[PDB]
């Protein structure tokens, strides 16, 4: 299972 | 900006043995950025329905993608991998060579 | 015994041939099991390993969601990045993300990693503490600060502590008849006259699975690292590897060099030689 949280640089 | 020219190599699935179908494989490796052209070629000429594998990279971050299609070594059938990539001039040609 | 889950992101800009492109790939050890490609004609999460497709709609669901928020998430890092390394809206750029956590042989967790990188080099990585973050760049620090603010560092202890390993012991126990299952190499030793004076002797391992493997030259008992040529280990489309390692030898000195395997799937450290 992937990571749940896209954070932009 | 710093570019990375593809290792290239060309070698089958199981070792050869002519009339037995068996798979050819061109393997990318080493290279940034990711855009690349990758042809098989049989005596010369494009090889039409090739698969590859999805885009990853390895731990150095360079990109590595597999090329292959099935095929029926020969005694005579010369068989190569074509790449081109923005870090070459012109493609690069690498022969199928069956001890290699 | 020793496992690892990593997701491979890899997010390409090309100006005046549409919005960047983003892949993502998982992968358990050497053997790929979902990807999703924003470029599909379809963009959804889709199955590479037969043990992954037993998942429910739930799940594919789930996958799916995450990876097209992250195509919108780094379309909008590809633009920031781009400012602060002050480039020009000409060019084409590539950030790649690479995160998962090992387990040791006990299937207790070993270490988590998260790092990027900007066109090919590295840009900010987590540290080994999962607390704090090593920047590579004045650019990677504004990030960094970035991060530092949303709490990402916390939020990705948690996950790699928590979800990732309890997801890779599934997948390990689903896919057990392949995952825990080290294929040893089948190897020779191959003889080519290069001269009258000497001979390559090329040593092969095929079939291993998984990729690590060592392949080293001994003359007269002692590594012939310089002499060695070593080709880089390569997949065989059936899961399993390849690799050999050469040697140009004086003729007929053969007899005194051997060649040395290390496998995890090896009864025992094999000793080959050329046999005429």
């Amino acid at each position: 299972l992937p990571f749940e949280r896209a954070t932009v640089m | 900006m710093i570019q990375r020219t593809p290792k290239i190599q060309v070698y089958s699935r199981h070792p050869a043995e002519n009339g037995k179908s068996n798979f050819l494989n061109c393997y990318v490796s080493g290279f940034h950025p990711s855009d690349i052209e990758v042809d098989l070629l049989k005596n010369g000429e494009r090889i039409e329905k090739v698969e590859h594998s999805d885009l990853s990279f390895s731990k150095d971050w360079s990109f590595y993608l597999l090329y292959y299609t099935e095929f029926t070594p020969t005694e005579k059938d010369e068989y190569a991998c074509r790449v081109n990539h923005v870090t070459l001039s012109q493609p690069k040609i690498v022969k199928w060579d069956r001890d290699m | 015994g020793s496992h690892s889950m990593r997701y491979f992101y890899t997010a390409m800009s090309r100006p005046g041939r549409g919005e960047p492109r983003f892949i993502a790939v998982g992968y358990v050890d050497d053997t790929q099991f979902v990807r999703f490609d924003s470029d599909a004609a379809s963009p959804r999460t889709e199955p590479r390993a037969p043990w992954i497709e037993q998942e429910g709609p739930e799940y594919w669901d789930r996958n799916t969601q995450i990876f097209k928020t992250n195509t919108q998430t780094y379309r909008e890092s590809l633009r920031n990045l781009r400012g602060y390394y002050n480039q020009s809206e000409a060019g084409s750029h590539i950030i790649q993300r690479m995160y998962g956590c090992d387990l040791g042989p006990d299937g207790r967790l070993l270490r988590g990693h998260d790092q990027s990188a900007y066109d090919g080099k590295d840009y900010i990585a987590l540290n080994e503490d999962l607390s704090s973050w090593t920047a590579a760049d004045t650019a990677a620090q504004i990030t960094q600060r970035k991060w530092e603010a949303a709490r990402v560092a916390e939020q990705l202890r948690a996950y790699l502590e928590g979800l990732c390993v309890e997801w890779l012991r599934r997948y390990l126990e689903n896919g057990k008849e392949t995952l825990q299952r080290a294929d040893p190499p089948k190897t020779h030793v191959t003889h080519h006259p290069v001269s009258d004076h000497e001979a390559t002797l090329r040593c092969w391992a095929l079939g291993f699975y998984p990729a690590e493997i060592t392949l080293t030259w001994q003359r007269d008992g002692e590594d012939q690292t310089q002499d060695t040529e070593l080709v880089e280990t390569r997949p065989a489309g059936d899961r399993t590897f390849q690799k050999w390692a050469a040697v140009v030898v004086p003729s007929g000195e053969e007899q005194r060099y051997t060649c040395h395997v290390q496998h995890e799937g090896l009864p025992k450290p094999l000793t080959l030689r050329w046999e005429p």
